[PDB]
This record gives C-alpha cells, structure tokens and sequence, in this order.
C-alpha cells in the first residue's frame, strides 16, 4: 500500500508539472498568434 | 482569491526590483503563479511562471537571463527579481495564479514598473 | 499570411484541450490518492 | 463569481438540469467544471467541458446518466442529470476548471436531492 | 535542409511512418510538427513535439497518429496507424511555428 | 503477466529500448507505465502514457526517456536516451495505478564505465 502510495503522489506531481509547461506553452503560442494578426 | 502585486517603481537603465506577489491569510503552496505585464498601449504578456512545487520555472524570451523567480511558502509570496532592466520594461505588472492568460478570471490593479531616464 | 494564422489557431486550440484532458486526468488522480489515504 | 442554479429534490430515477452562468461574465473561453461535494465526504469531479465544447468528460459513477453541454450564445453551461440515484445526493458546484486543485473561488453550489420523502 | 520520407499507397485502417530529417538550426532546441496538405485545400496544422518529447494533436488525429523525434539525428517520425481516406494529404514537417517559403517537397500519402 | 525486456548494460551517455508485453486486460484502452528499482531504494513510478498518447515523465527523466504504445500489439516501449548511472535499476512495466498483484519479472538496466 505505502509503495502504490509515493507511486500516486510523484506522479501526480509530474502532471500538475506538465500542466505549467503546457500553460506556458499556450500563452507562448497565444502571443505568437497576436503579434501575427497585427503583422497583417 | 485577491492576490496583490507589490515592489514596482523607477529605475534608471539596468537598474533592479524585486516584485512581490502575495494574497493575505489564502496559501498560493498548491498555485502555479505567473507575471504578466502591460505596456502602454500594447497587448497583455507573459513574463515569467513557477509551478506549485517550484520545481519549474518559464521565462519569456526575452527577459531571459535577467529576471528570476522564486517563491518562499513560509512568507506566502512569489517574488519576480528583475536585473538589467530597459526602458522596454516599462508596463504595469501583474501576478495570477496560471502561467496562461485565458485562465485569469482577475486581474489584480498592478504594480507600475517604469524604467527611463 | 492567412495560412499561419488557421494553423497557430488550430494549434492553440489544440493545445488547450490537452490542458483540458490533463486537468481531467489529475482530477481523477487527486481522488484516487485520497481513497488510497483513507484505505491506511 | 459563477452561480450555480437548478436542483432540489427528485424522486430517485428522476432528473434535473443544473446551469452554471455568470452574468455579465463571458464564458466561451472557459473550460468549464462541476463538482459536488456530499456529506461529510470530500468533492469530487462529475464532469466537464472544453472552452470549444469538442470534449467533454464524466466520473465513471455518472457515464450513461450525465450529460454536460453548453451555449454560448446563452453563456451558460448546462448538466443534465437522468437516472438520479440517492448516492447522487449532494451540493454541486461549477467552475473554470475541471482540476479541482486549480480553483480560486466555490459558489454556494446548488443542493440535489435524490429522496422518495416528497 | 528538410527531406521526407516514408509516404505512399495505403489501405484504410492501414499504417505509416513518416520521417523528417532536418538540419541542426531548425530542430535542436526547437519545437518540431507535422502539417499536411490535402487535396485542393490550404495547408493544416496536425501535430506537435517539443524538445523534451511534450506531444499534442488536432482533433482530426488525435489517438491515432503518434509525434516522436530523435534528438541526436535532429530526426522528426509520424506514426499513421488505423489510417482514413480523410487524412490524404501531403504531408510536411518543419519548426513548429511554420515560416512560410521554408517548407520542403513533402510526402504523398494517399489511402484507399 | 506482464513481460519486460530489451534492458541490459550499456555505457554513460548511452541508450536502450526496453519493451513491455501486455494482456490486453491490463493494456487494452488503460494508461500504461514504466516503473523501476534502483539498488537499495523503492520501486518509482518513471512515466505515464494514455491509450491516445498522452504521455507524463518523473522530474529526473523528463527530456532523456520517452515512452510509447502500439495499441495493435498491447506493447508499451520506453527509449533511454542520454543515459546517467543513477537510471541503474531493473525495469517494470505496468497499468499506472499498478496492479499490487501482478508484477512481470522487470528487465535489468545497468549504466557505468
């Protein structure tokens, strides 16, 4: 149980990590996306 | 729920501040936080992120190398530290808790960053 | 100039239903962690 | 500042739609989550809804029952509730989110009662 | 500076992979997709890869195509599986941000 | 009845494939993972990869490891790259809430000079 236990939580962590970069990635890409609307 | 941004004022080319974001009495330990600034007249960006575990922090490229962020649980505060600033850097500076724009609900009134001579 | 706009469009989409199915997966994960706590 | 709406009591095998809105406030580019948390137990996830409506998700518990969808022009995000069981009881909650960990802010949440008293 | 390979004829619920080989400047560090072409139509966004291996996909693929890339051969792959008379197109890779007049011949995949 | 292989020794900085056959049970339409043991310390979870490719990675493998699945075969993989000799372990494969029953033989990795 213990064992499955730290398996849960540092994965789980892995995934709220994933969740910042990919946050981060779609604000990189949302700015992206602006600044080439207004090149027009 | 009220996050607060603090630290912003002058500061002559390549000067330096410490931003503080912080929201009394609510713990920020389990928020991914983010800085993002407006400048007059321009568009809302991104600056800089840290995840809730602090072990991963985005900055945008072009602040790359200059800024740093951090965040202490104890102190409930996530600070944003900004080295060698230019006059491009002027904006008001704003703290959420998403690295992502879309996902703010609310925006704080910010703190005013204005760099020049 | 209109081609790159569908497709950072497209993509941005994308990405935020990736940011959607993750928030789903760590939802579903938090609470699979809590039952293993309660189980001890 | 969503407000959840709709629910009360039904007869178990009845059925209820629950609205999620926010007036003033645009939704459409909201992923958008409900939550319910019942007595003494901690909140968990029903379902929710990209911000462009292409993906939607359900707790195994409710598959088959549950159906979540939403109208912008409305600006509100509906769950329809079939089949509603006893278990089902509890107060629900909407919001931007459908990581429970990423919510600032829980309404009063709607009450759903699931009961044969009337 | 881009070459593709491995399209062709294919039966539908059939399987392909692709590969892009692309010089050092446009793939060490950088983002690389997939895009394809389909007939008649402008050129659509499909996949995405960065360079720690972070993966997502149009709606349209989504499960069935996998995004992998070799670091050390600078080296894009597309794998096609359960393929749909829908998804004939050219395919292209390139940097993720697709900069136009810096596409490469491309690959034909074409399924029935 | 799982069944891992493709480990083996191999120098810093290295690479392997290592492979993982599935019931079907276990695969079919269920997150798949890696796990591993290194000597002297606890059985960790390495990465995560959902039936369409969604994929997650532990802090100290993220950007050298990638997993993958051929949904055709019930068969999850995981490439090494850049290999360190801390990824000194013996590998196991699994459903990512791993099954506390059911753990196939693993595959040993070692990683020196």
């Amino acid at each position: 149980l213990e064992e499955e236990l730290k398996q849960l939580e540092e994965e789980l962590q892995a995934i709220e990590e994933q969740l910042a970069q990919l946050q981060w990635k779609a604000q990189a890409r949302k700015e992206k996306l602006a600044q080439l609307k207004e090149k027009l | 729920v009220q996050l607060q941004e603090s630290g912003g004022g002058l500061v002559q080319p390549g000067g330096s501040l410490r931003l503080s974001c912080a929201a009394p009495g609510f713990r920020l330990d389990n928020y991914v936080i983010g800085w993002f600034r407006q400048a007059p007249g321009k568009e809302r960006e991104g600056v800089s992120c840290i995840s809730s575990s602090a072990g991963s922090t985005y900055y945008a490229d072009s602040v790359k190398g200059r800024f740093t962020i951090s965040r202490d649980n104890a102190k409930n505060t996530v600070y944003l530290q900004m080295n060698s600033l230019k006059p491009e850097d002027t904006a008001v500076y704003y703290c959420a808790t998403a690295c992502y724009s879309s996902y703010v609900t609310y925006w704080g009134q910010g703190t005013q960053v204005t760099v020049s001579s």
